[PDB]
């Protein structure tokens, strides 16, 4: 599938909401 | 994983937060239950009347349902992100993110979608005609924008070991089509983001994975349009890369309120343009159409300068052309641009 798993190693949903 | 599996796991489910949840809430330095149940609640009235106006009244309790079975999958994720990120950091606390109503404003809209998703067709029964309330719907409904609700798909579907392939296709495409339009309309907070980079450096996650799905999902488009109509040239689509690469990080107002594809395809004419490669639009726009997006409204209709929409050829010569011709003519100079990485795995 073209999907693009794009977080890096350990990086969460927290790095992404404040 | 029995394509009823996860909606099986929701309906068996308990509509209050489970005692570990509660525990997550009781343990951050500003409680978010209160916010979180009336979030649920007040979403709730809201959902509830949109949606029961989209299907009919002799429908509302399909729309108690879907809501149902979406706040058990909302507090299911975000338990299970919860036990995730307690692991990955080691931490326990999480207020910060737990009071953080965006990103339960985007659980729960992601929720919604896999619920709404997985029974579309059925919804779409008793519903017909010009109102097929696909994706960018859900948004609508919560008033809530593309990209804030893009920041929790790969998360969700990380979180969400049940999703069924028809689901976890769904979210990648919802995802995709933010990356070619949603995310690029004037309203969209990707513009506060950008010129807050271009500002001040440092920060912003979100933008920089923004980006780095944007370019593997442009590359990816481009190079299914060079290997169907550029076969005989090789070495283009990497320098097609490099300007359609350039343009959308360095002349990221060219999208404002226009498509990921309209830039693809403007930057594979102009290159082949100073490259003395043939490649007619009306080649181009042919081609297009067999790639998953592809709609001919996005080359039939695009946006000039006022609310003026023309095709794109007009986009092309009045603003694309006129806003890089210098940068397209450097292709085919003497010391023609640095190559621009193609994006990987």
């Amino acid at each position: 599938d073209d999907y693009l798993w794009g977080l890096e190693a350990g990086e969460g949903i927290s790095d992404l909401f404040d | 994983n029995t394509i009823q599996q996860l909606m099986m796991i929701l309906n068996s489910a308990s509509d209050q937060p489970s005692e570990n949840l509660i525990s997550y809430f009781n343990n951050c330095t500003v409680n978010p239950k209160e916010s979180i149940l009336k979030r649920v609640k007040d979403i709730g009235y809201i959902f509830k009347e949109k949606f029961a106006k989209a299907v009919g009244a002799g429908c509302v309790a399909i729309g108690s349902q879907r809501y149902k079975l979406g706040v058990r999958l909302y507090y299911r994720v975000m338990e299970s992100m919860l036990k995730s990120e307690e692991e990955r950091l080691s931490i326990q606390n999480f207020s910060k993110l737990l009071n953080d109503n965006i990103f339960h404003m985007s659980l729960l809209a992601c929720a919604l979608e896999v619920v709404m998703a997985t029974y579309s067709r059925s919804t779409s029964q008793n519903l017909d005609s010009g109102t097929d309330l696909s994706f960018p719907w859900i948004l609508n409904v919560l008033n809530l924008k593309a990209f804030d609700f893009y920041k929790v798909i790969e998360s969700f579907i990380k979180a969400e070991g049940n999703l069924t392939r028809e689901m976890i296709k769904h979210l990648e495409r919802c995802e995709h089509r933010i990356m070619e339009s949603l995310a690029w309309l004037s309203d969209s907070p990707l513009f506060d983001l950008i010129k807050q980079s271009k500002t001040r450096e440092g920060k912003s996650t979100s933008l920089s994975l923004f980006y780095k799905k944007v370019y593997r999902l442009a590359y990816l488009r481009l190079n299914t349009l060079c290997e169907r109509l550029l076969s005989e040239h090789p070495e283009l689509e990497h320098i097609i890369w490099t300007l359609f690469q350039h343009t959308l990080q360095n002349e990221y107002e060219l999208m404002r309120d226009r498509h990921l594809d309209q830039i693809m395809m403007c930057s594979m004419y102009g290159i082949c343009k100073v490259k003395n490669i043939d490649l007619k639009f009306k080649i181009i726009v042919t081609a297009y159409k067999d790639l998953p997006h592809a709609v001919q409204e996005t080359f039939k209709r695009v946006l000039i300068k006022e609310e003026e929409y023309d095709s794109i050829i007009v986009f092309y010569n009045s603003v694309f052309m006129q806003r890089l011709k210098t940068n397209i003519l450097q292709y085919a100079s003497t010391r023609p641009p640095t190559l621009s990485p193609i994006p990987h795995i």
